[PDB]
């Protein structure tokens, strides 16, 4: 859309903290998005850049912004094992039970890549362990099929 | 040997005749090209996996081929790309001097044995192994002006009617179609398919069954029943030939009785094989033919033959079809040759005038006018013998040698004319004494100049191949000139020159020539008095010399170096680069603005714009394209403001306004075959299975570190593409098995519809062409369309993709690079202004050693070539000086006197550096070879001065100063005669503004400037060198 | 005899025989080499910290060293003293019989579910007018 | 296998022939396509041509065409080798 | 086990193998080490 | 000289109606009239 | 056969000139060559 | 070159006798070779 919006999308992805800091000062659109519907918070959460996640939230970024397939920044952070960002997003009011268009929660994704710390954090902030995707599959169902014993203990 | 041919002038004439015919024959049947083979032999393996992402192609094709490239001889390195257009390119670069044909068959043989390990779809498409020798003679564009034909329609016409006849034309080695011949396109509709309970699997099964070649047999075939009257072949089913026939393909018979045909579930048309590229010529649909010379062919003859064949194709073209010539090297080569032939003829005319001005009889002026052509013709015979071509490098090699050729002719005749005047001897005896004074020196000069030029041929790689063109041309011309100077010119001098009575210096003559003789005789006495004064105060001139040597050393460092000067070639190109994820239509809108600018704002200059949507050099994709701007003739574009230099800078400035598109114009490099060749070429390598993302992070770390040293490194960036959003879709195996849907039906349905599928071949108007099934655009655009595709289960129920699939956005590479079998990322960049590329490389190596564990690096291309060419440099420079010294030591029978000659070198080089710096030029190859011919001719002048001085001391028992003053007095006229002719000879090259003037300027200015100082300084400094050296030793 | 031409002539004939060979023999890769019978040198590789087994070292050499030595000019043939790793599915017939399955079912499943699928693109050419999205479609990829 | 001269010529002979452009020292190229499905394309080269390099250049050019051929033609194999037209001798064998 | 290609230079190919091995050593896992338990080339160098 | 050819036209619609696959038709016609190479066998030590 | 007959004129031409120039160089003459080369037809007519 | 005094002999099946018959023929040749220690030494098969 806007000129600085594109530059914030690029800078958030690349993790250029000092450029984001300047763009926040010059009123760059925190709710600018890709063709796929990824905000700078999505890109920062995906590529694991912690500083920028915190900065964007202070500048009134939508913590529960969803892409064209219904995925929130918490989905990306929980899926790609960014524990610090998962905690930060949850403190700024991230929907822990948010479903994408497939009914896949951040818990499902975290369980699938087997991130033990992140599953516990999501559960602490009240993650629905019994939540099913479009195939009726829980995080527990993912853990037994993946053969993760340590994970299967926590989700019972 | 001169004494032999003075008594035998007929023998001398025969040798001249044999040299003339041998050379004349060579000029008829020598190959003519713009440039010779310079780049080392490289073989390129190429393949297409239709509808494949970069990773799929890499992990099923690229790695399997790379793993099998063993037991191939003389491989330097191997690099590959795997991209999201379903394409892989593996380039194997070989040692210089490798047989390219042997290299190609060895690569192709290892691929053949690897073919069974590749996917069916890739085996079916085929894997092309070809010599990566990209050097087009011309690009013939074919367009449609009356809007009746699409680009696909034009491409197919050119394939069927034009391409093969051009391939068969004389001197045409390779022909490349810019587009595809027709393909039978089945454009499937998922709504129509679901209504009749069908899938792409059913369409592919039906097309294979009903478009095929069925083998039958024979009536009355052997072994027969004895008494059989007839033997005939049985013809069964053969391939389909029409869109109508593909329309009538039966998919199923319904229970009610009605038939479901292929035309009921798909639009059927002849289209292109792929729609990645949209070629347009001034907004109109276009195709074309990229044509290359066959080895040993003539550029001018071939180009004429191509036009003659296109001419007799004119009458059969459909209405609106036209031929155009957006790129043609032949006009440029046509001028390159003519402008050199003009210099060689003018140079002979100038010698005639200068020879007449001083010697003032027509009989003397003929002797060089004969001898120089005889040597130049002879040179062509020796080029032909060494298997060389007539090209830009070999041609300017002769122009740089014309100073050395002219001197050999002048020196010999002048010295006979002098000896006749001073001692009163008749021509035959005077020639015999004259040759006695210089024959030893001329043979000495031949050895010295060989030592200067021959080592230049032994540089390795691309740069060494360019230097070898000048080396063999100059050494050959110079060597023949000496053979001719000892055989022919003596003979001519002894039989053609008129006697001169003792003391007759033409002072008694009247008019202009009388005035000139008395003027020049004064100036000679002024000169000898002046040297007398210089030889009293030698100490001062050694201090003035060290200022010249320091002045040289400064300019040598301050003057920025290049390879070859950019030329107004009549063409240039504009790169259009939209952001990653941008569509074909968005790119077309930018190219249309670019095409509009050039035909509007540069309507006087620009003839045509060839807009190509979907092909950038950085990588293929919808978000990139290039416009190839063809200009009007050099004559119609007057002044520097209407050249490629000026238009480039205006276009770049103009297009910098455009948002959401990086657009800029730039001129073609002199040798397109060699590439750009400036700065360095770095390869960052994953040596420990880190993966794409960890190599990305390591690359970004190296790029960020490079940006912190702008004093050393400038424009340090990746050559590759960046990760893009890609649509990850997960097929649920459990759900598929539950509903009774096979994975092979799911993956075929997804691939065939969304990616396309090459089914089999059909025959269109007696020409075999491919059949593709693919979804009609409407139903393969967005994630929502995935749900509209149905797959039949075992029980006969139709299941949508939504039932057994989930999808999400994630990032992946649209172009995966590899170097020597390991994953890599190519980084380009150049040394910052003032620093050398050697320093830049040394820093990049240091920065690289502080990257994460398991990340290695290597140098490729120009950097691989330059890093091993730099190793040779010092040893070749050393051998040259050592051999020059040893040749002069043998000539003079002295270990010290050599230094008197060898001290002349800086006197030529200073004026060359002043002229180059003043005119705003570079230290390029033309300048560098120009320095050697300047140093050679100044060294030659110095050798004859020292020879005459030493012989007067040795034979006539004269004093040091007496002999030196007498020597330089005798050598003043011939030095000034050669210098006057040769400086006027290269004057047009200096001022030249027209086509190929960048090369002519690079040649002339470094010679004219070098010759003005080499002449003016040497006539005063050489006597100083001789006296100071002779005093210091013995 | 020019061994380059001898190799070219032998392989031209082998290529007529190639398609008549069993599919299993083709898929192991047939090799044509022009080398001495005798070894120039043996390059051994050990682990001084005993952190890697015989199998681990052989895989490292096969996957990180061999191919570059094999491509080096003058190297006619390279014998790995050991084996590169493969994914070993070690079948149990007691448990196969239990679920009414055979090695044929195992092989079919590995082909179905260890696949690298070419799935085309969103907004692929030729596109509809006014298309803004262009992205690769990633379906199944090789197991790791 | 099983194809008539006309089908074989259109699908194999022309496909190969149109890829045989710009081979060094090529004097002329004769070829025939017949009812048994056989193609023979003889390229004759200038006197003093290295027959081994000729073979190599022809093989390299053919393998560009190879995948454009029908897959039954590919599965039979395509031989590129030096040829001669005349019989040196006929060795006869009989039972007595 | 490395065998010379037909007609290949023994010492020059051995030098090239050692150069290519030298490029790999820096990126070895901990403990891994090249040893030369059989080489016919050192005899050629010392005897010459 | 040009030879007479016996052109057989298989009606696939009529074949599908009677419930016979065109693969079985093609192989029957081909095998019977032209002959069909199935596989190799061993004749006294030699593959034929 | 076509080639053999096309190139013969050139072969005779260059052969005569080479024999001429070789005689001129050997005997330091133009008159001894011209005197000799006039004999060629006396021989050629006998062959024909 | 060889092993100074060594020889490399090939026993050929010329008439499709088969492996067993060629094995018997080999054993017959090895038996007879053993009964001339004065002339032949270490005559053994290279095979398995
Ligand atoms: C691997 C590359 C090899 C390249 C080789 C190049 C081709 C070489 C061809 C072979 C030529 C060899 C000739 C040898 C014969 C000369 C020695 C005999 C001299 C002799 O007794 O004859 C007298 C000439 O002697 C004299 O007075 C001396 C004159 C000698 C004449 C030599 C003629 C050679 C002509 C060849 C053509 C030119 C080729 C280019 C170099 C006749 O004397 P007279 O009293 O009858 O006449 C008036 C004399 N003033
Ligand atoms: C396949 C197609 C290819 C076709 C190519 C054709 C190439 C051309 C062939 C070669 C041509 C030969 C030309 C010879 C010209 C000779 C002129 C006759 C002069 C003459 O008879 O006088 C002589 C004296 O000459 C003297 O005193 C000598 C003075 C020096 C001679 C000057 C003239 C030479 C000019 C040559 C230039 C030719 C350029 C052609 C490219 C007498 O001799 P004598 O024996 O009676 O005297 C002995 C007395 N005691
Ligand atoms: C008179 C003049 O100007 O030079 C003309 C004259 C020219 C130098 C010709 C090129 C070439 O045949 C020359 C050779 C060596 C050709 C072979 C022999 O038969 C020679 C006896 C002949 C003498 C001069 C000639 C006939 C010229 C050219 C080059 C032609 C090519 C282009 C692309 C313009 C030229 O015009 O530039
Ligand atoms: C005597 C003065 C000194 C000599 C200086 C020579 C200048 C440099 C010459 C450069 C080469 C000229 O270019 C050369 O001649 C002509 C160009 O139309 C072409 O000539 C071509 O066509 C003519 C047509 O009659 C044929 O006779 C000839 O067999 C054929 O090769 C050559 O293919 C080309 O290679
Ligand atoms: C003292 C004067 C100098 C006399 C030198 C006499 C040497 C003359 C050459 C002798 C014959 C051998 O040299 C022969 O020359 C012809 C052209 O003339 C070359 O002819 C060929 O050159 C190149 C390279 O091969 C081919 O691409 C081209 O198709 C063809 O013209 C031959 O490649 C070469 O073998
Ligand atoms: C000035 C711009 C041009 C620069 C390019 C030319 C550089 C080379 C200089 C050549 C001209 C030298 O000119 C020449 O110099 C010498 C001394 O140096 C003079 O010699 C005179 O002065 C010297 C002083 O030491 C006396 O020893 C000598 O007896 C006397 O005659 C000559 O009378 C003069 O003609
Ligand atoms: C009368 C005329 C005589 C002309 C003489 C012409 C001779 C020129 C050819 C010989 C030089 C070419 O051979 C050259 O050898 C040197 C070493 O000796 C090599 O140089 C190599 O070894 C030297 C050792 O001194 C190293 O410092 C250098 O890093 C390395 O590149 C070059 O790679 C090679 O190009
Ligand atoms: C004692 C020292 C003297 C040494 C002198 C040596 C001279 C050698 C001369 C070699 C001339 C080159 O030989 C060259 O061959 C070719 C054949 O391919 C001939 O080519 C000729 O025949 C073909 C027939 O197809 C014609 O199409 C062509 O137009 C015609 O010119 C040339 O006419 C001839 O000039
Ligand atoms: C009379 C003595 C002359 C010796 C100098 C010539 C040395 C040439 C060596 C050589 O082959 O180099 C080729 C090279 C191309 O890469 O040519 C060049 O780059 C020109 C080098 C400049 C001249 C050298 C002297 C500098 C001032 C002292
Ligand atoms: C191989 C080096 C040759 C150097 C050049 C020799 C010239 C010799 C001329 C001098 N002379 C013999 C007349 O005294
Ligand atoms: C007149 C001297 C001819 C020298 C020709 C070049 C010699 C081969 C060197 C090739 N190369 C530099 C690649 O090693
Ligand atoms: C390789 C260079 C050789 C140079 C030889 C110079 C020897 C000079 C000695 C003279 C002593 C008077
Ligand atoms: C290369 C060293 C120069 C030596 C000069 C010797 C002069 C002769 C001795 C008096
Ligand atoms: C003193 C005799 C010289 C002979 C030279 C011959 C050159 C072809
Ligand atoms: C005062 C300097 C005079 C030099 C004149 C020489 C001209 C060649
Ligand atoms: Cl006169």
């Amino acid at each position: 859309g806007s000129d600085l919006g594109k530059k914030l999308l690029e800078a958030a992805r690349a993790g250029r903290d000092d450029e984001v800091r300047i763009l926040m000062a010059n009123g760059a659109d925190v709710n600018a998005a890709d063709v796929v519907g990824w905000t700078p918070l999505h890109l920062a959460a995906y590529w694991g850049h912690l500083e920028i996640v915190e900065v964007l939230l202070k500048n009134g970024a939508d913590v529960n912004a969803y892409d064209t397939l219904g995925s929130t920044p918490l989905h990306l952070a929980a899926h790609f094992g960014h524990l610090e960002i998962v905690e930060v997003l949850l403190k700024n009011g991230a929907d822990v039970n948010a479903k994408d268009d497939n009914g896949i929660t951040p818990l499902h994704l975290a369980a699938n890549r087997g991130h033990l710390e992140i599953v516990e954090v999501l559960l602490k902030y009240g993650a629905d362990v019994n939540a099913q995707d479009k195939f009726g599959k829980t995080a527990f169902d993912i853990s037994i099929n993946n053969g993760n014993e340590d994970l299967a203990e926590i989700l019972q | 040997m001169p004494n032999f041919f003075i008594d035998r002038p007929i023998f001398a004439w025969v040798i001249a005749i044999i040299i003339m015919l041998a050379g004349g024959l060579a000029i008829l049947k020598l190959p003519v090209a713009q440039y010779p083979t310079i780049a080392p032999p490289a073989v390129t393996i190429s393949a297409s996996y239709p509808g494949a992402d970069a990773k799929t192609v890499q992990d099923t094709v690229t790695q399997v081929i790379e793993q099998n490239m063993n037991g191939i001889d003389n491989l330097m390195y191997m690099s590959s790309n795997s991209d999201s257009t379903g394409t892989v390119q593996i380039t194997l670069t070989f040692e210089s001097g490798t047989d390219a044909d042997i290299a190609q068959v060895q690569v192709q043989n290892k691929l053949q044995l690897a073919m069974p390990l590749l996917p069916q779809e890739v085996q079916q498409q085929g894997v092309s192994v070809e010599k990566s020798s990209s050097s087009f003679l011309m690009v013939v564009g074919v367009i449609n002006t009356d809007g009746t034909m699409t680009q696909e329609d034009i491409s197919d016409y050119v394939a069927a009617n034009m391409k093969d006849a051009i391939s068969r034309t004389s001197g045409v080695g390779d022909v490349q179609l810019f587009g595809s011949q027709y393909a039978m396109r089945i454009w499937m509709n998922p709504n129509e398919l679901n209504k009749f309970q069908l899938t792409p699997v059913d369409v592919i099964t039906a097309i294979k069954a009903q478009n095929a070649q069925v083998a039958a047999g024979q009536l009355g075939g052997t072994p027969p029943v004895k008494g059989q009257q007839l033997n005939a072949s049985i013809i069964a089913q053969t391939r389909l030939t029409s869109t109508e026939e593909f329309g009538k393909i039966l998919l199923k018979v319904n229970q009610d009785g009605s038939r479901v045909l292929l035309r009921d579930v798909a639009k059927i048309e002849l289209g292109g094989e792929n729609y990645d590229i949209i070629a347009e010529f001034n907004g109109q649909p276009a195709s074309g033919l990229g044509i290359k010379l066959a080895t040993g062919a003539a550029a001018l003859d071939t180009a004429a033959a191509i036009r003659a064949e296109l001419a007799k194709m004119e009458p059969f073209f459909p209405s609106g079809l036209k031929i155009v010539y957006p790129y043609d090297t032949t006009p440029f080569v046509k001028i390159s040759i003519h402008e050199v032939v003009k210099t060689l003829v003018e140079a002979i005319i100038l010698v005639f005038l200068v020879m007449y001005l001083f010697l003032q009889n027509f009989r003397a002026t003929l002797i060089p006018t004969i001898a120089v052509p005889v040597v130049l013709l002879g040179t062509f015979a020796v080029l032909a013998a060494f298997g060389f071509s007539i090209n830009t490098l070999t041609m300017f090699g002769m122009v740089l040698a014309i100073g050395l050729l002219v001197d050999d002719a002048i020196v010999v005749v002048e010295n006979v004319e002098r000896v006749m005047a001073e001692e009163g001897l008749p021509p035959k005896e005077a020639t015999r004494k004259s040759m006695g004074q210089i024959q030893g020196a001329l043979v000495g000069i031949a050895m010295v100049l060989s030592a200067v030029f021959v080592p230049m041929a032994f540089f390795g790689g691309s740069t060494g191949a360019i230097y070898r063109q000048f080396s063999i041309t100059i050494v050959s011309a110079m060597a023949l000139s000496v053979l001719v100077a000892l055989i022919l010119t003596p003979a001519l001098c002894a039989t053609m020159l008129k006697p001169i009575a003792k003391g007759d210096h033409g002072e008694g003559k009247k008019g202009f020539f009388g005035w000139f003789n008395r003027m020049f005789e004064k100036s000679t006495h002024h000169y000898t008095d002046s040297v007398g004064g210089i030889l009293r105060s030698t100490g001062r001139y050694l201090v003035l010399y060290l200022i010249i040597v320091v002045g040289m050393a400064y300019l040598f460092v301050r003057l920025p170096s290049s390879f070859l000067p950019d030329e107004d070639q009549g063409v240039f190109m504009t790169m259009v680069q939209l952001p990653a994820g941008a569509t074909q239509e968005r790119t077309q809108k930018v190219l249309n603005e670019v095409t509009h600018y050039y035909l509007t704002k540069e309507k006087n200059n620009v003839e045509s714009v060839f807009a190509v949507n979907g092909f950038g050099f950085a990588g293929r994709g919808q978000n990139t394209g290039i416009a190839f701007v063809s200009l009007k003739d050099w004559a119609d574009r007057p002044g520097e403001e209407n050249k490629v230099e000026a238009i480039t800078m205006r276009a770049t400035r103009a297009f910098s306004q455009i948002k959401d598109a990086m657009v800029f114009a730039f001129n073609l490099p002199a040798i397109v075959e060699l590439g750009t060749a400036t700065g360095f070429d770095f390869e960052l390598i994953d040596q420990a299975g880190l993966g794409h993302e960890k190599l990305t992070q390591a690359r970004n770390q190296l790029l960020a570190e490079a940006a912190k040293h702008p004093d050393m490194l400038t424009s340090v960036r990746p050559n590759g593409l960046e990760d893009t959003p890609q649509f990850k879709i997960d097929i649920d195996q459990e759900k598929a098995q539950a509903l009774g849907v096979s994975i092979n039906d799911i993956n075929t349905t997804l691939g065939a519809a969304w990616g396309g599928s090459y089914v089999n071949d059909f025959i269109d108007r007696g020409r075999v062409k491919k059949v593709y099934v693919m979804s009609e655009a409407k139903y393969r655009m967005l994630p929502d369309d995935i749900g509209d595709w149905y797959v039949r289960a075992a029980d006969g129920q139709m299941v949508p993709f939504s039932a057994f699939s989930s999808s999400r956005w994630e990032y992946g590479s649209p172009r995966l690079e590899r170097y020597n079998g390991l994953p890599s990322m190519e980084i380009l960049g150049q040394a910052a202004p003032g620093k050398s590329t050697g320093e830049a490389m040394e820093l990049m190596e240091q920065l690289a050693s502080k990257l994460p564990t398991g990340v290695g690096y290597d140098w490729t291309g120009m950097s691989y070539q330059e890093r091993l060419s730099g190793n040779q440099a010092p040893s070749l420079y050393a051998i040259s000086l050592i051999v020059v010294f040893l040749c002069l030591a043998a000539l003079y029978e002295s270990w010290s006197i050599p230094f008197s000659v060898m001290l002349v070198v800086p006197l030529g080089v200073i004026g060359a550096l002043l002229a180059a710096t003043f005119r705003g030029l570079t230290n390029d190859v033309y300048f560098q070879v120009g320095l050697l011919t300047t140093i050679g001719l100044s060294a030659k002048n110095a050798i004859l001065i020292v020879e005459f001085a030493k012989d007067l001391m040795d034979k006539e028992g004269k004093g040091l100063i007496e002999a030196t003053l007498d020597a330089v007095r005798m050598r003043l006229r011939p030095i000034l005669m050669t210098s006057l002719a040769f400086i006027l000879g290269v004057m047009p090259l200096v001022i030249s503004t027209g086509a190929g003037s960048g090369a002519q300027n690079a040649v002339g200015t470094g010679v004219m400037g070098g010759m003005v100082t080499a002449t003016v300084l040497a006539i005063f400094f050489v006597p100083v060198f001789f006296v100071v050296v002779r005093r210091r030793f013995s």
